[PDB]
RNA sequence: CGUGCCUACCAUGGUGACCACGGGUGACGGGGAAUCAGGGUUCGAUUCCGGAGAGGGAGCCUGAGAAACGGCUACCACAUCCAAGGAAGGCAGCAGGCGCGCAAAUUACCCACUCCCGACCCGGGGAGGUAGUGACGAAAAAUAACAAUACAGGACUCUUUCGAGGCCCUGUAAUUGGAAUGAGUCCACUUUAAAUCCUUUAACGAGGAUCCAUUGGAGGGCAAGUCUGGUGCCAGCAGCCGCG
């Protein structure tokens, strides 16, 4: 099975570095794919811009018509559509505002609900969703 | 083709109900004084299957 | 009504000077200010009043005692002499009347954008 | 550059389990029992406990001729008795393990008032501790989480203050409302 | 100065499957940091040491020590004045401004402490220290607390007690004081180069209009409601299972 001799050390981290690339987790922190691929440049959180609002569908089990928000970024400058999180906040997020992006459990996967939607949005021009949800004055407008 | 103008539709429908004039809680030492007091050795005259802290 | 005990006690001859670790206690009023605790060390000490320094006071959490450092002098040009000016600005023997940021500064630009006659007239007025 | 300090300690067990109902009881049992007012004042005696215990485990490790099994045993018994957990018993180091939660807290300042007098209620002892009315030595305590040593353990008196000091605190205004 | 460091001649060598050579590093190297059996895994630009650079990169005077840039010379990219023939520049120093980005502080004061420099006790230092923003983070820690008075929910020592409550906690928008004490308001202290903050202390300073503790959740994981009203696979909730 094993090799258990005391000279065996350099065939064994041949082994172990040659066969530690298999695990997901390892070649997509070290492979460069996960940074000249995915949005954001290796970032957590990032600003957009609102280009448009798309009514996406749920999945086979769920029925519900998802709202969504194609972002078009500052940094990267890709287009990622962003999940708009409450009961409203349709209305509040509008056409050209300075919107900030994170994940929602897991960057790799999405929500079971939505079906190819990544990022879920939190700001409205330097005003939180939770601020213009409750609590809060009024918006930016 | 989906339709977006059904946003907010039960927040908007949702009856408003006022806040009712409830009195001040206690602090953090008061808080956990209060559960032992209600929740612990003070106070237990049933048997032990059922609990009762919300019902 | 206040008691000032010397607990640690040197004497420099080289200076001419005596350093000490005083301790006020204090089961009362408030802390004693600067004038009187040097007047009651000089009355413990039994000279002229003014030549002894102290500095510093702690007061340790609800009467107690008070922690500072005295300096008993024997000869008043040896207290002028060996003592900085911040010490002697508590009696107001130096006097410098320019406190100023910026100006010693801006003299050294006038003083090195020109030079000679010029630099004696801008920079020195 | 700047030279001042830099260190971080934190006296803090953090659970691994978030809700566990038996421990929640056990920590609102013993929170309620000795008068304490969050978990994290519980997690600190239980970090060193836990710090006690690794350190008489790794003693426990070496061998028993050892001279810095001797010197480090010595000294961590020494600290125990003057805190007052220890008794001038056991001297071995499998009681250090053999210890339990409950006896820092007693050791600590509110439980000692509670065995010594002038406690009248735990909960309005914590005030007596926090209010400048019970103190230990001429040096002033105002900190409720004070070990009080087994060296004097008993000096428990106030001056200058109001039960029994003097002063009119708010007295004045009863006196001035009356007058 | 010892050297293929360089030159003329001579020999054809030297390294590599025990991974050299060739690429990438979102690579300055360490002492260290996070992570709780042991073994390990991932960071270490960052206050200490050593190296490298002062927009890119080449050359050099002076000087013991530089290929120095708060030195110079010429090129490239920038870039200020111009009265159009010419001058003048290098904040990856301290403050600050533009751009960039999810992202990071004031054109403050002092050489008072520690050191350093110079002819020298005496001058200087955005080295540093102090002050302002600051919920990266660490420690201790009020937010209404407390003892009593009275109704009862009474678990309970005890006698057919429908109580003796010298054990008791709780709903009391109920009284009562210690009118506790703290935060704030300010005199005099003190710290301090001058001050602020810490502490001492004189006087105001709580009764639900108080001086108000929020952040998430209540099907399982995972502590906690088969409560009420609307919405009726719509809105949405839910990190997965799932609900509508
Ligand atoms: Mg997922
Ligand atoms: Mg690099
Ligand atoms: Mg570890
Ligand atoms: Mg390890
Ligand atoms: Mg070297
Ligand atoms: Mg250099
Ligand atoms: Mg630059
Ligand atoms: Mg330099
Ligand atoms: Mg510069
Ligand atoms: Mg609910
Ligand atoms: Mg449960
Ligand atoms: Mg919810
Ligand atoms: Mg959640």
């Amino acid at each position: 099975g094993k090799c258990r001799g005391l000279r065996t050390a350099r065939k064994l981290r041949s082994h172990r570095r040659d066969q530690k690339w298999h695990d997901k987790q390892y070649k997509k922190a070290h492979l460069g794919t996960a940074l000249k691929a995915n949005p954001f440049g290796g970032a957590s959180h990032a600003k957009g811009i609102v280009l448009e609002k798309v009514g996406v569908e749920a999945k086979q089990p769920n029925s519900a018509i998802r709202k969504c928000v194609r972002v078009q970024l500052i940094k990267n400058g890709k287009k990622i559509t962003a999940f708009v999180p409450n009961d409203g906040c349709l209305n509040f997020i509008e056409e050209n505002d300075e919107v900030l992006v994170a994940g929602f459990g897991r960057k790799g996967h999405a929500v079971g609900d939505i079906p190819g939607v990544r990022f879920k949005v939190v700001k409205v021009a330097n005003v939180s969703l939770l601020a213009l949800y409750k609590g809060k004055k009024e918006r930016p407008r | 083709h989906g339709s977006l103008a059904r946003a907010g539709k039960v927040r908007g429908q949702t009856p408003k109900v006022a806040k009712q004039e409830k009195k001040k809680k206690k602090t953090g030492r008061a808080k956990r004084r209060m559960q032992y007091n209600r929740r612990f050795v003070n106070v237990v005259p049933t048997f032990g299957k059922k609990k009762g802290p919300n019902a | 009504t206040v008691t000032i005990r010397t607990r640690k006690f040197m004497t420099n001859r080289l200076l001419q000077r005596k350093q000490m670790v005083i301790d006020v206690l204090h089961p009362g009023k408030a802390t004693v200010p600067k004038t009187e605790i040097r007047e009651k060390l000089a009355k413990m000490y039994k000279t002229t009043p003014d030549v002894i320094f102290v500095f510093g006071f702690r007061t340790h959490f609800g009467g107690g005692k008070t922690t500072g450092f005295g300096m008993i002098y024997d000869s008043l040009d040896y207290a002028k002499k060996n003592e900085p000016k911040h010490r002697l600005a508590r009696h107001g023997l130096y006097e410098k009347k320019k406190t100023s940021r910026k100006q010693r500064k801006e003299r050294k630009n006038r003083m090195k954008k020109v030079r000679g006659t010029a630099k004696a007239n801008v920079g020195a007025g | 550059p700047v030279a001042r300090s830099w260190v971080c300690r934190k006296t803090y067990v953090t659970p691994r389990r978030p809700f566990e109902k038996s421990r929640l009881d056990q920590e609102l049992k013993l929170i309620g029992e000795y008068g304490l007012r969050n978990k994290r004042e519980v997690w600190r005696v239980k970090f060193t406990l836990a710090k006690i215990r690794k350190a008489a485990r790794e003693l426990l490790t070496l061998d028993e001729k050892d001279p810095r099994r001797l010197f480090e045993g010595n000294a961590l018994l020494r600290r125990l008795v003057r805190i007052g957990v220890l008794d001038e018993g056991k001297m071995k180091l499998d009681y250090i393990l053999g210890l339990k939660i409950e006896d820092f807290l007693e050791r600590r300042l509110q439980t000692q008032v509670f065995k010594l007098g002038l406690a009248k209620s735990i909960h309005h002892a914590r005030v007596l501790i926090r209010q400048r009315h019970i103190r230990v030595r001429k040096q002033v305590v105002n900190i409720p989480s004070f070990i009080v040593r087994l060296d004097s353990q008993k000096h428990i008196d106030f001056s200058l203050r109001s039960p029994y000091g003097g002063g009119r605190p708010g007295r004045v205004k009863r006196k001035n409302a009356k007058k």
